[PDB]
RNA sequence: GUAGCGGCGAGCGAAACGGGAAGAGCCCAAACCAACGUUGGGGUUGUAGGACACUCUAGUUACAAAGGACGACAUUAGACGAAUCAUCUGGAAAGAUGAAUCAAAGAAGGUAAUAAUCCUGUAGUCGAAAAUGUUGUCUCUCUUGAGUGGAUCCUGAGUACGACGGAGCACGUGAAAUUCCGUCGGAAUCUGGGAGGACCAUCUCCUAAGGCUAAAUACUCUCUAGUGACCGAUAGUGAACCAGUACCGUGAGGGAAAGGUGAAAAGCACCCCGGAAGGGGAGUGAAAUAGAACCUGAAACCGUGUGCU
RNA sequence: AAGCAGUAAAUGUGGAGCCGUAGCGAAAGCGAGUCUGAAUAGGGCGUUUAGUAUUUGGUCGUAGACCCGAAACCAGGUGAU
RNA sequence: GACAAUGGUAGGAGAGCGUUCUAAGGGCGUUGAAGCAUGAUCGUAAGGACAUGUGGAGCGCUUAGAAGUGAGAAUGCCGGUG
């Protein structure tokens, strides 16, 4: 029926800038809040044990050095974060890439409008079973729709994302992807 | 797919560690050596120099200083030039605008290394001697 | 942080065209009775740093 | 990590411009006016303001002046709230084989084992005697709104500034401006005074020597609700056990080790050896070498019997 | 980049700023050529005139910086049972 | 196929084994998981399986990511026992 510029879902995907994407979308998923205590937070320890010879005993400083038993760790854990950037042309690439690889293995198909008038989650499951649609799936809308989205949230496997939200990590994931035409033709203009 | 992930061939490399063996290669020393004073935890030296002779940033004189007062031109070639279509008008608000000239120091300055080979007008700050002919030579004029 | 830079470096060499240091000449401060009219005329030309030397001092001088 | 400072060595190290968060400005001393130096009015500044003479009309209780009365949300207890039945193993079913249902509820915990439909819950909605916060619509308490002329007068004094000895400005007295302290000298009054990195002249900008002011900023002993490619009993707070406890020192002070029966105590009625501890039966339990010194139970080490020597 | 929106979410906006496209000279300054020099006469440095943003690995600098170990110094307190 | 090379301290370069956690996919388990003991088994090495006893509830496999990632010595620290 309508047909889409070949500049999104018809081009090759680029596999190398798709694992970049991923892998910084799962580090920036990431928050560290870990932590040790090293030989100056241990409490106590500031004598001597005994004196540095007189004695036939290994000569010692602190009782929290590393060596004994309840001292301080030693090059630990330490708070900090794992997110870092990327080139924004080629963030357009990892996505276009993504959405290609759907489209080429008939992962795509474009519906009309959901017109639902109360969030029922039977009713989407039945169109469901009607489009004949895997367990998972990713669904978009135009913009955020309430009755759509209160239901199939409670239907393990299916996930929905608005038309400038998308992801790159839920494409990958979602075995199917169901989007409406307006929403459709959103994402050809909107993305590049 | 998220469980058939492959990085980019020749891009991803392990770290090396020291101190775990001596089969790795790096066993007992760490790849420092015997009793010295790089074989301690603390460093060497200074990367200029430490103690001994007189180092050579010493035994050599300061010269010149420096002007409070200078003033630094963004240059643009005739060659640079040839992008806009002859008989028009060339401006700093242009150059800037057309992508030729990304900071504006103190103004612009034309200098003729290449071949104009068009009919434009263009004004700028100064003009070098060798690149006020070539823009009269074949029909122009320039305004300061 | 940001790693400093050798004041004292910094007001003896220039960095050249292809990344090379020009220095200036020694020995040229007083007592020029003691030297021949031709040292002093060759003492005046400005020299390159050495390869040998370049390799101690490379990290002094990485913002010039 | 630029300009600079620096036994110019080690090293120390800026601001203006530009992009953003947030963003309201006012009150006093003097000239003048009437009492007995006092209390009221007037007046607050650089495109120079005001007193004086001239025709001259928004309560801001976070500054700008200080005490109270008017209904709506939010905390400090809670209440409703959809959906499952069979067979096999087993001590026990939530597991497997089959057939159903709910879902704005497939977060989590407990149930004799691994449960959306067994229980406490979750999504959603409702509920407040009484106390405490915020808010907004009337009360209440103050309130003189505009420009031309400049005779004359007022606009912060032991102050600004200088010398001597110090300190601080990124700047080590150096050609050191800009600003603070101690000692000693010590100015001018809009044709006035200060600054533009010694200093002088010309231009430009500003108006010290009196006093208040919310917001953007920094931090967590605590109160409620949550999360983690953080630990899992030599780890994690020193402390998962009634730990700053035992214990050590005259004192300031130092500072531990110790978690686990089983689903349910159902914690062995009764018989035999003793003085007792302990053991052998019987019994409870799926299991008692799970018997409270109790989940599994490695090594060092200590004993008994055996094939070859 | 800071900031704004967004789930502490990875994505849009944000072009102050930074690097490169042109060097030489202490500087005024000149410019594919500049400095020295009376004089490209010679000589020095340039005319390669393709970089730039992120990230894996190696090394260096500032922070204790591979770990354990002093004789000592300074500050505030406790002691003449 | 034909030839050539392969002793090694300090040190430089490359390919690999194993442990803990995470994402995705796919599996095992009261008809018995991890752990523990024995065995005459497999690969060029670090190492990997199978069977039998005990044990009573969790655990592997593939591709990627991260690191508190490997112990015989320090008159090392703590506990047990000669």
């Amino acid at each position: 029926s309508i047909e889409l510029s070949d500049a999104v879902f018809g081009i090759e995907p680029n596999n190398s800038v798709l694992f970049e994407a991923i892998n910084l979308q799962r580090a920036s998923l990431r928050q560290g809040t870990h932590a040790v205590k090293n030989r100056s937070a241990v409490s106590g320890g500031g004598r001597k044990p005994w004196k540095q010879k007189g004695t036939g005993r290994a000569r010692q400083g602190t009782i929290r050095a590393p060596q004994w038993r309840g001292g301080g760790i030693v090059f630990g854990p330490t708070p900090r974060s794992y997110a870092y950037k990327m080139p924004k042309k080629m963030r357009r690439l990892a996505l276009r890439s993504a959405l290609s690889f759907k489209v080429q293995e008939n992962g795509l198909t474009v519906v009309d409008a959901f017109n639902f008038e109360a969030p029922k989650t039977k009713e989407f499951k039945n169109v469901l079973s009607t489009l004949e649609q895997p367990k998972k799936v990713l669904v978009v809308t135009e913009n955020e729709d309430v009755n759509v989205e209160l239901s199939a949230r409670n239907i393990p496997g299916v996930q929905v994302t608005t038309a400038q939200g998308l992801n790159v990590l839920d494409i990958t994931n979602a075995d199917s992807l169901v989007i409406t035409e307006a929403a459709a033709k959103k994402v050809e203009e909107v993305l590049g | 797919k998220l469980h058939e992930l492959k990085p980019a061939e020749g891009s991803r490399k392990e770290r090396n560690r020291v101190g775990r063996g001596v089969a790795t290669g790096n066993g007992k020393t760490s790849g420092r050596g015997h009793k010295g004073q790089k074989a301690r935890s603390g460093g060497g030296v200074r990367p200029g120099f430490e103690g001994g002779q007189l180092p050579l940033f010493r035994r050599l004189p300061k010269r010149g200083f420096t002007n409070i007062n200078r003033k630094e031109y963004a240059i643009v070639n005739l060659d640079q030039l040839n992008k806009f279509e002859d008989g028009t008008e060339v401006t700093p608000a242009l150059l800037v605008e057309s992508g030729v000239v990304k900071n504006e120091k103190s103004g612009i300055k034309i200098l003729g290394n290449g071949s104009l080979d068009k009919k434009l007008t263009v004004k700028a700050h100064k003009f070098s001697a060798s690149a006020a002919e070539a823009i009269d030579a074949k029909g122009g004029a320039h305004e300061v | 942080p940001k790693m400093k830079t050798h004041r004292g470096a910094a007001k003896r060499v220039k960095r050249t065209a292809s990344g090379q240091l020009k220095r200036s000449r020694a020995f040229t401060s007083h007592l020029f009775a003691n030297k021949s009219t031709k040292q002093k005329r060759q003492l005046r030309k400005a020299r390159l740093v050495s390869k040998s030397d370049m390799k101690r001092v490379k990290q002094l001088l990485a913002y010039k």
